[PDB]
């Protein structure tokens, strides 16, 4: 079998080059592109790193760059197994937190009052 | 740790085979410097050697040092025959790439903050 | 208890009894199409989109406006349920024309996203197509009324939270009509806000018009510094360009809305900036150089300076971390006599655990309040939506509103009770009525503006409006902890400044004569070379030029805010860090690395390097900065109200006159406002 | 084409004209199709051989991982036990027997 | 600052210009209410769209159409 | 039906049949196309950059099939190899020219061709 | 429903789901989760401590030949707490009918290799340990195809961006073709491209 | 119409090989100091 | 100089800084009654060992760490920094 239980916080390096100890990463929510109110692209964390310079190419006027990684979003599919990644390969981050509006109260026919101010017109 | 390791069993099959195959290249690195054709001096092979073993010894877990040693070995397989034309080899040393600063007055007067 | 177990598609779920059909079928996390709907607005039905086939009944219901009975079947998909968002959605689009080439909402628009997923395959109606005309109201919602599907929810909007009623229906039929009548233009505070809410492509931006479409852009969150609330937003790059601003909807503050200054601000952003270091060049001469020519050109001059004859002022808008690379310079010489631009009198305290310094009530505890009176100030003209806050809860339920002084156009029905500061000492005793109610409230609200503070009177009404403010707290005080007394502010460095240790109003460089001084102010013009002494250097330090930078002797360039990983401090201390998204051009650096580039070339040189070192240091001198969006339950202020009685400075005699105008200091009011050709294009069109 | 139009685009002398025709049209090249998760695979002959292809569906316009199974991985490792106990000219007549095209062992 | 890079390279530009040339249209007219824009042909050029003429004698160009359309 | 060179084509007294909707930058596989556009002082838009990577261009000629208001047209003609790098990236004001080099070579093919498609 | 829908049939789905059954019923050692698709497949969820016996079981049979070996993949899915994904796909010569293969893994626990179980994997298992990394256990030949000979990367999972380090350049200073930092004269602009609204209604999740 | 007199050519050089350039627009719009007097 | 100003930190909860809850009744109301120049800061929380910072001297800090105290001895280890 060779089981041999052990215990250690598994921290992966040598596959990059030096941009562990350098960036700091980013765990947030996408909440509602607000030109419209479709409610689908919330229930996923994302992720996104530094952003750094975005100069002129002096021939043409292009975003030519510098800043390797730049464009890395990945699915994750919660808070939990969130943290869980960013500390297997071990740089530094920095956490969000899931914004849900109120459920809310909201009911037709209290719009014609007798003595109330809840009261629409010119509909 | 639920899990069967690949060759060592805890640091002692490990750090055996870490010295054990230094010496691999330390027979090679006076072997390949008349082989590839390069003009260097072999002292500066024998150094860039062991600041490669050296760098990564903060380890205190099995079974990642032996996945080195796995990518350790298989840099031999290239490197005994003639698999590195001349190229590869020359790679390791960072030569005609500009220094970089790592100093803060010396960053500050160029670059916003890389 | 209270619930009815409702099989949503066979499901149970218990709701409260008498929520509706679309919010029980969206907390099992479904959609069911939404037009003639919205959550923050109230509530009609006349687009018929939501149609879902209930169980037990040959009719079709809609899902807006109808309570839910004991626990039916809400069969969401049936073999009729789509024999009806089939149908509804084959008439509207028709009577339309061929457009999205062109419209400007074409990526998001909800007849596009609709239209795919539910909905026919062709069409068959087939010619007709009728095409009413477009018309102009201001110089910002661009404006093609043809689109427009009668959605009914821009009209309301003016019945609704902007209390501006300007807008009807015109028409009958299938010929009827939506803008205004005759050709008064609209145009208040939140009136750019419109052309979120209209749900397809037929308001749009004026200034955003033709320029780039919505699949391109990189969405990244970050906060907008022009208030003393914050905001909440999202900027859109294009090449490492700023295209637009959006409300991020927090649900707090910012709810969907957004300040009508703040959207359209960005324009100067990018129009007169300051990008390099420019020579002292002796005499008016001013002209670029190398950015190590004018370091150690001032280095020099720091070890010569010894005492009082160095200071500083800041007032304007930038972080909390230059602020303290300031302050571990200039007091590691040991050399303060530091002050900010805004005038803020201190008399017992302020600045010692502060006690009243922020608004103390919270936004979200702003509803339950039932009795509300505030002096001084002009609420619709600073902090435009806590305005639209107390604009919803004086509706919804009962609220009581009075104000004193100065009466101003308010939406809602407010009295002038009064305009005299002696109304402020009388109010004390028992006279000028309501006299008891404010005692005989359950949840009163005491609000103080900072621009009457400003006076100098303002340390006596601190501590007049403070007496009958626990006066309230000492009858009750509410039941209840109800914190009562809070105060408002309008620069938003300004409670992130003070906090540190600052002194609030120009005193201590008003009675010296000191040589050599920083410019974070730097617009506000209340120091000049008048009060200076003799030709002595003064070093700008900031991003613009519009009041500071020609009187200066060497400037720094610098990026604003939406270049650098800031932290700032709203009005009740939360802290809601910007993002980096577009970086900084010139050879502009950040803020807090030239202090410490400045210091190296200096003697003393400070122990944090990185901005994680920064906030290292951050974390010494106050840790609620590094609490994230948390204000903490703290008040101790029975002391230090009776702290304040030990000055008894008297009033003036002055009516109540804020700074602000009918609209037009609303405009023209930070720096990039004044540089801003879009403020100054619609600024002429209303004193047209 | 498919007649329902969700997937085929509309024809040219329909995208001209009416209102249903451009928003299946705009909307169909800026995004593209919606395909329901769950794995697949299939393979044909192509005129060399077998041709795997893996197509993981994740659910959005853009697919997941797309493994691809060419001809020459099979049909070139098994060069080893076809080549020995021959001549070295044999080896070059061995390889145009099998048709291996590279580029096409780039799977 | 740019202007070393075509030295001897003579500066291949454009010579015609349609910034403005919809103005040297003979401006149509109809006197009716709604009209047709299949211009440049039929199932060719810019698409079928609706313009009420009723406001300054005009209809604008209808964007797509581009010339200039009036009563 | 055959491929070849870009061009850009125009209405009768010219127009500028390109309206800037940028669907053809979102379908090109190579992303040859950058677009940006700007209100013109008359109102309508149109465009003040357009670029074809004409290295980088994989000839999918989607932009011929999607374009609604049928602008971009894969021009029939093979004339090509210049001599740098430098000067395959076509500006608008090659395009314009190129797409008026010619226009009877280009508008008989699309009127003998545009029935089936 | 009409035509230009697919035509399925049950006799596939019939077979498929009773061969398989019994599968789970002979092997309840390996054997966590089998599943029959909706269009004629089947997948076998294996744990992977019976990698080589149950490959070893469909090696040989009477009612059940399955020797053709077609294809070795591997996906790697991040947030599942074990990354990666081996997945076989086999093939009976017989009987004309596909089964995959399922079993997952982690990075550093290896796997017990099917070298003598197949002979087709000489090069298919190598190509797992340089795009990933997963090292098969008992392979006599672990070497690098179809990379270059300097990449530290293992490619194919998701951190490694889309270029890489690596922009090659010559230069004449002195004979050497040397390596350099990565430069783009294009960002490749990154679209977003989800639409909302939830075209599907069957695969809707649990909604917590 | 706005076609030409005969014909062209893909020449390099001729002088002229139309030597592409950027057509856009100054963005940040750098401030001016103010003038020489006090 | 010294001193320039001194920093209380507490934390409204973890009682263990209840002394200085009862401090602030006990010298705060009196302790600024004298001495009417020296500007003393109260922050909010540290909510693990509430420290009392002191700084001055070309800005050198000076943190006496209280843990948790009673109602005179937060009383008189004030005085020690405060006279000097
Ligand atoms: S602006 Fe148009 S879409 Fe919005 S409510 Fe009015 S008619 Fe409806
Ligand atoms: S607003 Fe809607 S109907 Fe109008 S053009 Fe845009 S997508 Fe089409
Ligand atoms: S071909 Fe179409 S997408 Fe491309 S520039 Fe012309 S109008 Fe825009
Ligand atoms: S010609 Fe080909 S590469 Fe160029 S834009 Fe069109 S489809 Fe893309
Ligand atoms: S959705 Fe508003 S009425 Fe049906
Ligand atoms: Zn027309």
């Amino acid at each position: 079998i060779t089981v041999d239980e052990k215990l250690d916080i598994t921290t992966i390096t040598g596959v990059p080059e030096e941009h562990i100890k350098t960036r700091k990463a980013r765990i947030f929510v996408p909440a509602r592109n607000n030109m419209q109110s479709g409610v689908n692209n919330t229930k996923k964390w994302k992720m996104e790193f530094d952003t750094r310079e975005r100069w002129e190419n002096p021939l043409m006027g292009w975003a030519s760059t510098a800043d390797p990684l730049s464009n890395l979003v990945l699915t994750f599919s919660t808070k939990e197994d969130a943290v869980a990644f960013a500390e297997k390969n071990g740089w530094s981050y920095d956490v969000e937190e899931r914004k849900v509006p109120k459920p809310k109260s909201k009911s037709y026919g209290a719009n014609f009052s007798w003595n109330k101010r809840t009261r629409v017109s010119t509909k | 740790t639920s899990v069967k390791p690949i060759f060592s069993r805890d640091m002692n099959e490990a750090k055996r085979r870490v010295r054990e195959l230094y010496r691999a290249w330390y027979r090679e690195v006076p072997n390949t410097v008349h082989l590839f054709q390069l003009d260097i001096s072999v002292k500066q092979g024998r150094d860039k050697v062991r600041e490669m073993f050296k760098k990564n010894a903060h380890i205190t877990d099995p079974r990642v040092v032996d996945l080195l040693v796995i990518k350790g070995k298989m840099e031999l397989e290239e490197t005994i025959k003639v698999w590195k034309q001349r190229t590869h080899v020359m790679r390791f040393f960072h030569e005609t790439e500009a220094p970089r600063p790592k100093d803060f007055l010396s960053k500050f007067y160029v670059g916003h903050d890389p | 208890s209270n619930l009815i177990e409702v099989f949503v598609d066979g499901q149970s779920v218990m709701v409260e009894p008498g929520t509706t059909v679309l919010q029980a079928c969206e907390k099992v996390g479904m959609q069911i199409p939404r037009f003639c709907y919205h959550e923050r607005l109230s509530v009609a039905g006349n687009c018929r989109m939501c149609l879902v086939e209930i169980e037990k009944a040959p009719k079709v219901v809609a899902a807006c406006a109808m309570p839910v009975m004991k626990g039916w079947n809400i069969l969401t998909n049936s073999e009729k349920t789509k024999k009806a968002r089939e149908g509804v959605m084959e008439f509207l689009l028709a009577n339309h024309p061929l457009d999205c080439p062109i419209c400007d909402q074409g990526g998001e628009c909800d007849l596009q996203d609709q239209s795919m997923m539910f909905g026919s395959d062709r069409s068959r109606f087939l010619e007709g197509k009728r095409a009413v005309e477009d018309k102009n109201i201001g110089p910002l919602v661009k404006t093609i009324m043809t689109r427009c599907i009668q959605c009914t929810r821009c009209i309301r909007f003016a019945s609704e939270i902007a209390g501006v009623d300007d807008l009807g229906t015109t028409g009958r039929g299938n010929d009827m009509q939506v803008g205004t009548y005759i050709e008064k233009m609209f145009m208040s505070e939140l009136s750019g806000n419109i052309i979120d809410i209209c749900p397809v492509g037929a308001l749009t931006s004026k200034p955003y018009a033709f320029t780039a479409r919505p699949w391109e852009t990189r969405k990244t969150e970050s906060i907008d510094v022009m208030d003393a609330v914050g905001s909440n937003i999202v900027v859109s790059t294009r090449t490492g360009e700023v295209m637009r601003i959006l409300p991020r909807m927090h649900e707090d503050i910012n709810e969907e809305w957004i300040s009508d200054k703040t959207r359209f601000a960005y324009d100067g952003l990018k129009r007169q900036r300051l990008t390099e270091p420019m020579v002292r060049n002796e005499k008016g001469l001013l002209t670029h150089t190398t950015w190590e020519d004018a370091l150690s050109r001032v280095a020099g001059m720091l070890q010569s300076f010894q005492g009082n004859d160095v200071a500083a002022i800041a007032g304007g808008l930038v972080d909390a971390e230059a602020l303290i690379a300031l302050k571990d310079l200039l007091n590691r010489v040991d050399s303060d006599t530091l002050c900010t631009e805004e005038v803020f009198p201190t008399a017992g305290a302020g600045t010692d655990l502060r006690s009243n310094y922020l608004l103390n009530t919270t936004i979200a505890g702003v509803e339950e309040a039932d009795v509300v009176l505030l002096v001084g100030t002009n609420p619709r003209f600073e902090a435009p939506l806590f305005n639209a806050r107390i604009r919803k809860s004086w509706l919804h339920n009962d609220l009581k509103v009075a104000l004193i002084g100065s009466p101003v156009d308010l939406t809602y029905r407010y009295d002038h009770l009064g305009d005299s500061p002696k109304i402020l000492q009388d109010i004390a005793s028992g006279s000028h009525p309501f006299s008891q109610v404010l005692q005989e409230a359950k949840k009163p609200m005491v609000i103080l503006g900072s621009s009457a503070l400003q006076r100098n009177d303002g340390a006596a009404i601190l501590a007049a409006v403070s007496n009958i403010a626990q006066k309230i707290r000492t009858s009750s005080g509410v039941t209840g902890d109800w914190k009562v007394m809070n105060i408002l502010h309008r620069i938003a460095s300004q409670v992130a400044a003070l906090d540190l240790g600052y002194k609030p109003g120009v005193e201590a460089i008003q009675k010296n004569p000191p040589k050599m001084l920083f410019l974070l102010g730097a617009d506000g013009g209340c120091i000049t070379r008048q009060d200076l002494p003799k030709d002595c250097f003064i070093v700008y330090q900031g991003h613009h030029g519009d009041v500071g930078a020609p009187i200066a002797d060497v400037i720094l360039p610098g990026a604003a805010y939406t270049e650098k990983s800031a932290t700032y401090v709203n009005t009740e201390g939360r802290a809601q860090q910007t993002k980096v998204a577009v970086t900084p051009p010139g050879l502009a650096r950040e803020d807090w690395k030239i202090i410490r580039a400045l210091s190296e070339i200096a003697g003393m040189t400070l122990p944090y390097d990185t901005l994680d070192q920064v906030r290292n240091r951050l974390e010494e001198v106050s840790p609620n900065l590094v609490r994230y969006d948390d204000v903490e339950g703290a008040n101790y202020f029975q002391q230090a109200s009776e702290l304040s009685k030990l000055v008894n400075q008297q009033l003036l005699a002055d009516p109540l006159v804020p700074p602000q105008l009918t609209i037009k200091d609303f405009y023209m009011t930070d720096s990039i406002s004044r540089a801003s050709q879009t403020m100054a294009k619609c600024v002429k069109a209303v004193t047209e | 084409k498919v007649d329902d139009a969700k997937v085929s685009p509309p024809k040219r002398a329909e995208m001209k004209t009416s209102m249903e025709s451009l928003i299946h049209h705009f909307k169909l090249y800026t995004e593209g199709y919606q395909v329901p998760p769950g794995a697949t695979y299939t393979a044909i002959e192509a005129p060399k051989g077998e041709f795997g292809v893996y197509l993981v569906s994740d659910g959005s316009s853009r697919p997941y991982r797309c493994k691809i199974k060419a001809p020459g991985f099979a049909h070139l490792a098994g060069l080893d036990k076809m080549s020995k106990g021959h001549m070295l000219a044999d080896v070059v007549a061995i390889i145009g027997t099998q048709d291996i095209v590279f580029g096409e062992v780039d799977r | 600052y740019r202007k070393v890079r075509f030295v001897g390279r003579q500066k291949e530009v454009n010579e015609n210009f349609a910034i403005d040339l919809i103005a040297e249209q003979p401006v149509s007219q109809v006197g009716s209410r709604v009209i047709s824009c299949d211009g440049g042909g039929g199932a060719l050029g810019h698409p079928r769209v609706y313009i009420n003429l009723d406001k300054e004698t005009k209809t604008g160009t209808c964007g797509y159409c581009g010339l200039q359309f009036r009563q | 039906r055959f491929r070849g060179e870009h061009a850009l084509r125009r209405y009768p007294s010219g127009e500028e049949r390109c309206i800037a909707c940028k669907l053809c930058e979102a379908v090109c596989p190579a992303q040859a196309i950058t677009i940006e556009a700007e209100p013109r002082a008359d109102g309508s838009r149109r465009t003040t950059r357009y670029d074809i990577d004409m290295t980088k261009c994989i000839y999918c000629g989607f932009c011929q099939e999607a374009c609604p208001v049928d602008a971009i047209v894969e021009g029939p003609n093979f004339e090509f190899s210049t001599e740098t790098h430098e000067e395959l990236l076509y500006n608008k004001e090659k395009l314009l020219n190129n797409g008026d080099k010619w226009e009877a070579e280009i508008a008989a093919n699309i009127q003998a061709d545009y029935l089936y498609r | 429903t009409r035509p230009t829908v697919r035509p399925r049939n049950d006799v596939a789905h019939k077979q498929l789901s009773a061969f398989g059954e019994y599968v789970a019923e002979i092997l309840p050692k390996y054997v966590q989760q089998v599943q029959v698709s909706c269009f004629n497949e089947l997948e076998i969820c294996i744990h992977p401590d019976g990698v080589i016996p149950v490959l070893t079981f469909l090696r040989d049979h009477s009612n059940a030949q399955f020797k053709s070996l077609a294809d070795l993949t591997a996906v790697d899915i991040p947030t599942r707490q074990n990354r990666f994904e081996i997945v076989y796909n086999l093939l009976s010569l017989r009987f004309n009918s596909r089964i995959r293969v399922k079993t997952y893994t982690d990075e550093l626990t290896p796997i017990e290799s099917s070298v003598p179980v197949y002979k087709a994997a000489n090069w298919y298992e190598r190509e797992i340990w340089d795009m990933f990394g997963v090292f098969f256990a008992n392979h006599p030949d672990l070497r690098r195809i179809l990379t270059d000979y300097g990449f530290e990367g293992h490619p194919f999972r998701k951190d490694f961006p889309l270029s890489g380090y690596v922009e090659l350049r010559y230069d004449d200073e002195v004979k050497r073709v040397v390596a350099e930092p990565v430069e783009l004269a294009q960002e490749f602009r990154k679209f977003d491209l989800n639409s909302p609204w939830e075209a599907f209604p069957a695969y809707r999740q649990p909604p917590e | 119409k706005f076609i030409w007199t005969n014909h062209k050519f893909n020449l390099s050089g001729t002088p002229q090989q139309y030597v592409p350039y950027s057509t856009t627009r100054k963005k940040i719009q750098e401030w001016v100091p103010p003038s020489t007097p006090y | 100089l010294g001193l320039r100003e001194i920093r209380i930190h507490l934390c409204q909860r973890s009682p263990g800084s209840q002394g200085v809850r009862d401090f602030i009744e006990k010298r705060y109301v009196e302790l600024k009654k004298a001495n009417p120049d020296l500007p003393i800061l109260i922050r909010e929380c540290s909510d693990v060992q509430p420290k009392l910072w002191a700084r001055y001297a070309f800005g050198q800090e000076k943190n006496v760490s209280l843990n948790n105290f009673s109602a005179d001895q937060v009383t008189r280890a004030l005085e020690n920094v405060l006279s000097s």
